[PDB]
């Protein structure tokens, strides 16, 4: 029914991204490619993973199928898979997932998809500011901010993009102008977010990876990571802090 | 050389006590065997079982500082200083040959030196010691289980307020309504100064 | 079972064989219309009694109280222990018994687990008032009575097993006779169904030493 | 009496391999070279270390001597010795061992060999299957298996060699055919082992190192590691655990 | 008022050196350059930091100013600064310190210098032995010693310099002669020190850095580190431990 | 009769190890004294309580001098010495069952070893002094005896505090005694092990 072959890097990316918010997830094998979305139990953050069929070395499906996966077990297993190694995912029967790489075959019981928490709805967000930067830089900014507060402000206007954190005795400001950013629409936006979710999000990205920020005023933020040289897309949506 | 591990639970809480626990074992190898190192991933049920296994083979010492007493002590001291005082108390109860402590602070080496002076015993304080020394990991399990117990006693009086951490949405909800009511229970610590929204609000 | 007269009364719940390697887990519940009559039987100080006197006392309990017994086989315990601890299985058994009896309030003996939390979880599962306490068998006559019933039922089961499989001792990993017998059963490759296969004792005993070669 | 010079890598190898099972050990300085064996207190695992004289830069002995060594103290000390660094072991008197490297001289009281637990006998094991593979691969297979169970099965027949682990909800199988293995006799064998001992064994090996497996049916397994580019031989023997 | 630009390496050096003993410190911006000295609360160890103006890429001051700094917060921040990265320290108003590097601007409230524990006096110590060696070698000696005791002896005479540690069953001796040392006066001196302070001191030095030892008999030791290629000077003074 | 056994001064730098046993014909009368919560009591009130214990119970005391502890510790651990002392006291009292406060982490083994040495039933438990009135009573006796030996020592050597490395008065006095090079015989070999006691400060120069 399902027989795909991907790189270790690709599989390790999808699993890590998801495991950040949920333990179990529905994985969709569409004509288009791999797709998986989840909302953490808090309903504060959402993750959207998209691996287009082109990215796969092999991508064979008979029909579009959905499977219930234990992400904690797949994640734990993917640590044994090398970055440059090739991994084969196979679904013959409707109860077990086969994961092949090297001389190792791993079999795991699938979860009844109806047993997993209802698949989330992709929110319709109208967001003025659009920021494109290096995910690595962003990661360093969040880490710096983390030493000051539990929360940061994402500020945007004609001057540029800012990440700011305030403590009782100190503060930190990350600032980049249109010149320094890869792409910037100079949109006006100001929202506040929890540093803890942001750190967790950044775990799936590094220097060289592209990050697209969709920002509004007291609205959720869209953090679109383009990883594995544009072969995988990991989007995180985070609800803001108000009042 | 009879060694001991010291850790805490609830230092970052809004509701509930600060729990400091110490564990000293005659057989460290038997303790590693229990799987204390990677216990964070365990369920509430499995953590409770693991704590009982620790208690069977080790001497355990627990100290609890109430929110009221923390608020009182924090007038003149920082959380870390209070934590250092608690660490020394536990070390002195156990009197080990060497004590391994998990340090929150930037320079754990200075904490080692201050504690060695207070206790007169050899002390090793390290960043993330709970994932290096089985003794500290065990201490962490005990402290978490005791705090969860203390929270349970509080839920008996003041209903389900969740975990007691600002990160728990249930805690934020309950705290918000308690604040609004003007009737805040004693279990809520001082320094409770934004509203976290959900994706459904959009 | 209908709501009444069940809902009028208090009930005591306890177990026997939770920590065993051999034999079932027995959970029993007792609900009485006359608690004072139950206390006069002398249930409180029953531990000192002989096997013979305990059996007699259990028959007296059964005459004046409603009793409900549940037995979880070693096979079923092994199955359930994959996802749950023994104490969680015990909590599930407690709820089953409480729901059969439908009492006004249920007194349960808590294992080495936060009792307050167990009360909370049981009240949620059942929807009834539940009081779980450490060593409740020596505070509430109802729980002591439940203890007597559970011990007597388990003991009958153990005696039946010794009849088939021989004297394997108490069935507790602490009994040297149990360890010996288990060791040989494991070695023989013929392990009776009454062994809790998943139990740690069983794992440790599967390990052979270099001296066996 | 004893004056040898070895590389840090070589000394750090012997000490780690031993310290895995025992705290004290008898070290034999033979004409052949260095030799040391130990059984853990459980009597479940055995380690046999052999460093042939040609591996040493210098290897001078007057007679074949045996010494009682505190392996925990030698291991702890060897962490200060660099891989490419040269270390000199000296035994002049019959009570202290001298360990020289760089500008540092470490002296340690020897243990009366008769005070150390009776030296194990190398067991006589007739084992059908003979498997030769990369220790690194084996190490990865054990690590993978470790995520599933506390025990694995070592299977062997004409098809090849297999390491398998089963959980309640998942399973893992490592499989290599004669084609893929360096050497393979296609012997039939099946034994079950504890994953924890195997992980500990693997700590002394990595990719590039050769591993020879001697396997039987419900019998101990022989894991012969050839390390430091064939300059050291570390053998681990592990008792099996009863299955079904 | 204060506007200096230094490398990350330079700033990470000064902060680490200080943070080892104290949490808060007075930093002096003199015509001469940067200066900062502290004693740990125990009164056992002292640190003296000196970064001459010519080490700074930019060093602009209007007057000689002293500031109260939270070293724990500056240290924590300097971890985000790269070795080769350039950091700008700015003090415009009398209450906040600005730390610039890359696209990050960090602002921190200054401490009222009179609120920080009284600045220590540099002790007047008459010390016979004068030893100059590679800080890296010293670091390795302390690490080796750390495996044996909680304390070491610093010995010096015409033969050379020695660092020795004794355990109940073992001992370690680091020894270098006048030939091997960079500079050596052959002074006679013997003092005992805590290994824990020494390890902490060594965290600011590595191979290639110069270390000057001023040693006496049952007197404090002066450990003068010349770091960042002679661009920074870090001096540690440690009180001795009485031998049993 | 049942008996309670405990110690005082196992963790001391200065002074002896005191092991005491208490056996009563009337346990209920012993409860009536308030032995359970005696830790909070003053030195004066503890002395009075000990005299009350002695009036209604048989008491047996054993003292191991610092000198003798140092001698014995060459071949034995403190806990082994303590176990030897426990057996000696049990054998003096000949009770039906003996309750002991276990220093080691797993008390069940201590019970087994003591029952073998004595041939009597022994129950060793962690913190037994706050569960069994008999053990609490034993604790009172041991502390009072130790405190009186400490008093004899203060008469010769001055006020050196409690004799525990945790007492700042003890550290001060020990520090000066160490510095003087004249360390009294009452000071255990372990003083050498407490590091701060020899670490000098920059002010001493």
């Amino acid at each position: 029914m399902i027989d795909v072959i991907m790189t270790g890097e690709l599989l390790k990316t999808v699993t890590r991204a998801i495991v950040a918010l949920v333990s179990e997830a529905r994985i969709h094998f569409l004509e288009k490619g791999l797709h998986s979305r989840a909302v953490d139990p808090a309903n504060v953050a959402m993750v959207i993973v998209d691996i287009p069929k082109d990215s796969f070395e092999v991508y064979n499906i008979d029909e579009e199928k959905t499977i219930g996966v234990d992400m904690d077990r797949i994640f734990d297993i993917s640590k044994s898979i090398s970055t440059k190694d090739l991994v084969e995912l196979i679904v013959e029967d409707e109860s077990t997932l086969k994961v092949k790489f090297g001389s190792v075959e791993y079999k795991v019981a699938l979860i009844d998809p109806s047993a997993i928490r209802k698949e989330p709805r992709i929110p319709e967000l109208e967001l003025p500011a659009k920021i494109v930067m290096d995910a690595g830089e962003f990661k360093k900014a969040i880490a710096a901010a983390d030493k000051i507060s539990d929360q940061v402000i994402f500020r945007s206007d004609k001057e540029g993009f800012r990440i700011e954190a305030k403590g009782d005795v100190d503060s930190i400001v990350f600032h980049m102008t249109e010149t320094e950013l890869i792409e910037f629409n100079g949109g006006e936006a100001r929202s506040m977010f929890s540093v803890d979710y942001l750190k967790e999000f950044c775990k799936v990205a590094g220097s060289g990876d592209l990050l697209t920020i969709h920002l509004g005023t007291n609205y959720p933020v869209r953090l679109v990571f383009e990883l594995v040289g544009g072969r995988a897309k990991v989007e995180y949506i985070l609800a803001p802090r108000i009042e | 050389l009879m060694k001991a591990g010291i850790d805490e639970a609830g230092k970052g809480c809004v509701i509930g006590p600060l729990v400091v626990a110490g564990v000293a074992c005659s057989d460290e190898d038997r303790l590693r065997k229990l799987g204390v190192k990677d216990s964070k991933k365990l369920s509430q049920g499995r953590r409770e079982e693991l704590a009982e296994e620790i208690r069977k083979i080790c001497r355990t010492e627990v100290l609890k500082v109430s929110p009221e007493n923390l608020d009182e002590r924090m007038a003149a001291k920082t959380i870390n200083e209070i934590l250092k005082e608690c660490y020394a108390e536990i070390i002195l109860r156990l009197k080990p040959e060497i004590a391994y402590v998990d340090s929150p602070d930037v320079i754990p080496e200075r904490l080692s030196r201050e504690l060695e002076e207070i206790t007169g015993l050899r002390v090793v304080a390290e960043h993330k010691a709970d994932e290096k020394y089985p003794l500290v990991a065990a201490a962490s399990i005990i402290a978490k289980v005791e705090r969860e117990r203390e929270i349970e006693r509080l839920k008996e009086k003041f209903g389900d307020f969740g975990s007691g951490y600002a990160s728990d949405p249930r805690t934020r909800e309950v705290l918000k309504e308690w604040i609004a009511s003007g009737r805040i229970p004693s279990c809520v610590r001082m320094r409770w100064k934004l509203r976290q929204k959900t994706l459904d609000d959009f």
